[PDB]
RNA sequence: CCCGCAGAAGAAGCACCGGCUAACUCCGUGCCAGCAGCCGCGGUAAUACGGAGGGUGCAAGCGUUAAUCGGAAUUACUGGGCGUAAAGCGCACGCAGGCGGUUUGUUAAGUCAGAUGUGAAAUCCCCGGGCUCAACCUGGGAACUGCAUCUGAUACUGGCAAGCUUGAGUCUCGUAGAGGGGGGUAGAAUUCCAGGUGUAGCGGUGAAAUGCGUAGAGAUCUGGAGGAAUACCGGUGGCGAAGGCGGCCCCCUGGACGAAGACUGACGCUCAGGUGCGAAAGCGUGGGGAGCAAACAGGAUUAGAUACCCUGGUAGUCCACGCCGUAAACGAUGUCGACUUGGAGGUUGUGCCCUUGAGGCGUGGCUUCCGGAGCUAACGCGUUAAGUCGACCGCCUGGGGAGUACGGCCGCAAGGUUAAAACUCAAAUGAAUUGACGGGGGCCCGCACAAGCGGUGGAGCAUGUGGUUUAAUUCGAUGCAACGCGAAGAACCUUACCUGGUCUUGACAUCCACGGAAGUUUUCAGAGAUGAGAAUGUGCCUUCGGGAACCGUGAGACAGGUGCUGCAUGGCUGUCGUCAGCUCGUGUUGUGAAAUGUUGGGUUAAGUCCCGCAACGAGCGCAACCCUUAUCCUUUGUUGCCAGCGGUCCGGCCGGGAACUCAAAGGAGACUGCCAGUGAUAAACUGGAGGAAGGUGGGGAUGACGUCAAGUCAUCAUGGCCCUUACGACCAGGGCUACACACGUGCUACAAUGGCGCAUACAAAGAGAAGCGACCUCGCGAGAGCAAGCGGACCUCAUAAAGUGCGUCGUAGUCCGGAUUGGAGUCUGCAACUCGACUCCAUGAAGUCGGAAUCGCUAGUAAUCGUGGAUCAGAAUGCCACGGUGAAUAC
């Protein structure tokens, strides 16, 4: 959050710019990372995840605490981590597509 | 052992002196042991006065004491009577007159110094070291401090075989020329031996 | 039993106190005395030993010993185990024994219910009662866990009878196979024998030797003789109970498994004793004997080599018939049966869809690997289980003693099988974790080796050390990381050591009582310390019964100790190492010690940087920040400088000038910043441009968590213990420098790129007031006299040396080398003998490039020349700085 206020309008010349660039692409490291979660600042109560191959360990880890995750599994996933299971496909690129908007509607009205 | 003192090392850049005066080669010598003679002093009345530092300069034959202390009510009794007591012995070392000046201190427990003698302190009282040693390093951090270290070696505890144990909270980067490092040392006379404490405060970084 | 009397008067020890285990300190003694159930305590600071105090426990008893049980689920019926900790017989068949599918009837043995007889009293338990309560005595009941009989019950097990078929078994048609025994047989190769060809080696090894060979080998060709083993195929492929089993063909023969049904009708599973099979080696009788090869021999290797290596070689290994009966005979896992997610394979049958095309869809037998649940100490196992259960059998009960002795049994023998005890110890042992280490692997670095240059070790001298000697040769340092070290400098001093002479509240500090200014001056005895006087002065404030001072005497606390232990310690230091590593927070996996992060791919001087990722961060380090050096601009212009301009004894010397040198401050500049290429479009790397300087530009400072219980108690500080008319203090002389001897670190040499004589050229840095000292005079000289100037860019120390031109000696122990020695001397200091440096004349040794061995160095470095400074009166070839000259090589 500082970076993000010290790239736009912030400090950007003060050493030289090689080391400027520096904070750049460390704001780029922040970024791809914690990019789109900075606003929450506490702990969520959903987890939905799209393949549960690959983030078994977030999955594991949601399930550690007391919350609940819906999971798009598939033929080579372990449900038994999961809540809510969702079978299906996962990888294919339009799956999700299909999934994604479905599930934008319904958290968008789901606001009520 | 392995490191250089932290004060002198930093001197010529950071920390100024503290007996600024000058004298020709001639004289050198003498006013080295004048000098040391009244710092000696100083400690011998001002000790529980808490008095950290002691600049003795001296312009024109002029001996000036200007003391960096903690407590100036214990330091100059009332009046300022102790002080002008003082001054009289003082001027009559130095030889010449001596216009003893406090300076009070800010932080007591910033300044390595007085913090090392609290250390000691409850060592020369059967202080149990651990709690004495840890409660500055808090005390650090919750004054501000960017950084502290503390260190203590001897038959500590009463213990047969000595041992050396220290602590750390906070960045104290000792290889940074830059940053001023307030380092200060002090004894321990207990009934088992002599126990020595270390004490760092990054104080300043730059 | 009750009553009266008398004064709290007669009436509390024992063990323990480190932990287990409630309860602590001090002193004494010092691996002695001792203690103790165990682990362990005692080494000069003991909570564990002895005493004292306090205290914890129990109580007229309290500790010790012994003994039974408990804890010990470490004999497990309740209630254990056997893959690796102790423990699956080597495998198998199989009598007794144990257990046994399913349907119905039947009987009522075991089992169950009830009743009955009995199960001695006491004891125990339950509720009561009686002795002042209790212990104790005692009433009634319960119980006596059992056994016998009688009558009912009939599920489960047993006996009997009759079946059923899903267990087991038989037959028919086929399949694969190193299944077993017997009889023949094929080719390659090795060895030997007989010739032909042909000639000095062959063979063997790390090298070599023994050995074979000119009687002619080896090599190569042809023929023959034999013995043993079966290349390729060949496959965590197949068969077998296990051991095992391998070219091909034939004979006799076992077993396994499959399709489809037929048939018998529980005929089973296991199995003590018992019987059989059972690798290799070994044994007996008779054959065979190529190759290989215990034993043995020779030859090497080696300190030795009864071995590892080489040349040969017997038994044996091969066949026949008997014996032996053991293997890490091992998936270290008994046999049989049932149930419980999956995946990839291999192999052998077989039904079906298309064989429509090396196929697709299913169902069986054996076998390989990976892993789920679960299990497990963990590793791992994991439908072929160590998972969940059932039947039966073997076996274990700490390690060692010992799978041994004794005896039995068996054996031709060697031995085998069965199988202890006394005694001894407090552990043994398994799995995994962090490290350290490997004559383990991979990756990388360093004057680490290599490529070179120059050195030490041989000589002389200097200095240090060990050893020796001595009255004393003070004490400390004493692998690397002590040995030109503490000591940046011992004649007296220093000085701690010795002899002799002296004082002992003292050399020094504070308080007390009293007297005396302090101090200056002078003399005697004494080695000196000091002992003895003689004089002078009699000074600051007046409570003036005294100050404050400095000195003297006496008393008492003490002062003092370079006395011991750096293994009681702080502080300070070296080294691993300027190596790039060392850790923590939170989270996460693991029963846990811990791990992860810190690993992996690239990269770098570097856990430096990027990417990856159950890790995300952070700190300490690396780097940078600091000083110096390489370039420039700006500012100032002395005691520093001299270009453009004048005067000159052409000396920056005098005006004058502020350019330049230089000096001193402030900034600029260099950051992979730019280009091309490579590389993951990343970090970074290679080359180039410009630039004074190029990849942290050179150098220095900077020393992480910790290691060596490394150095230091003698620089200092300092706990203990010790001396205290002494180990403390003063003094003269000596010693620390002694010298059969050994080692270290250096300087000078051994010469001609060199010595000597004459002239001459080019530095930087630093010091200087009881200090440096020109100029001038004297001397051959070290120095002496007088002595401006300078406490300092001016003056002085102070004339740079190598070098350069010329002459010259001409390979000698010399015109080299310079020790040693005699004499004459100067300076310093009270003092130069033990024991100072330097000069002059004379003297003139060792030594001609140095054994085994071994050190430093990657560019202005090595080497080589000279210079200055700290210590200090005097006393450098040491140490610390400066500048000149200027290499080699890095595959």
């Amino acid at each position: 959050k500082d970076l993000e206020t010290q790239s736009q309008d912030g400090t950007f010349d003060k050493l030289t710019k090689k080391e400027a660039l520096m904070r750049t692409r460390e704001l780029e490291k922040l970024e791809n990372s914690l990019g789109g979660i900075k606003d929450m600042g506490g702990l969520p109560d959903a987890l939905f995840v799209i393949d549960a191959d690959h983030e078994h360990i977030a999955i594991k880890e949601a399930n550690n605490l007391g919350i609940p995750v819906f999971a798009i599994v598939d033929t080579n996933s372990d449900p038994d981590g999961v809540d809510f299971v969702i079978p299906g496909n996962d990888d294919a690129i339009r799956a999700v597509t299909l999934y994604l908007g479905a599930v934008a509607a319904t958290v968008r009205e789901g606001r009520s | 052992g392995q490191k250089v003192h932290p004060n002198g090392i930093r001197l010529g850049i950071v920390k100024p002196w503290n007996s600024t005066w000058f004298a020709n080669t001639k004289e050198f010598a003498d006013n080295l042991d004048s000098d040391f003679k009244v710092r000696q002093y100083l400690t011998k009345e001002l000790a529980k006065a808490s008095v950290s530092r002691i600049v003795i300069e001296r312009p024109a034959k002029s001996i000036r004491v200007t003391i960096h202390t903690a407590r100036p009510g214990i330091v100059i009794g009332k009046k300022g009577e102790d002080v002008e007591k003082l001054r009289k012995v003082v001027a009559d070392i130095a030889g010449v007159p001596a216009q003893i000046n406090i300076a009070e201190v800010r932080k007591p427990e910033l300044d390595a110094k007085l913090v090392a003698d609290s250390i000691t302190s409850q060592l020369e009282r059967r202080v149990m070291f651990r709690r004495a040693m840890k409660r500055a390093v808090q005390n650090a951090m919750r004054l501000g401090a960017k950084g502290i270290k503390v260190e203590v070696s001897g038959r500590l505890g009463g213990a047969e075989i000595a041992r050396t144990e220290w602590y750390r909270e906070g960045r104290v980067p000792l290889h940074t020329l830059r940053a001023d490092i307030d380092y200060n040392t002090s004894e321990a006379h207990t009934t088992y031996g002599v126990i020595g404490v270390k004490v760092w405060i990054f104080k300043g970084e730059i």
